[PDB]
């Protein structure tokens, strides 16, 4: 996942 | 090996350095080379990035 | 169908690591483990  | 900025594990919850397994499938799923090696997710086509750039 | 290894001649059993870029290049998940070919980005397919 992005953990933007 | 290169850290993938802003990516984590699904996996392990774990930082993605070397390859990244980012599923094509799944909006936001990936995974480090050690879950990949493991057989997680394995239902579904990836794409292989080996760094970020 | 008749999918060999192009790191150790082997056999393409589970998950199939396919070259984006080199036209009919293949490794199993033992050669991709060991970073073979690692310059490009590879489709991960999963086997029936
Ligand atoms: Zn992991
Ligand atoms: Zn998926
Ligand atoms: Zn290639
Ligand atoms: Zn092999």
């Amino acid at each position: 996942r992005i953990v933007p | 090996n290169m850290v993938h900025p802003n990516v984590i594990c699904d996996g392990c919850n774990g930082p993605v350095v070397g390859t990244r397994y980012k599923c094509s499938v799944c909006p936001d799923y990936d995974l480090c080379s050690v879950c990949e090696g493991k057989g997680l997710h394995r239902g579904h086509t990836k794409l292989a990035f080996p760094s970020p750039f």
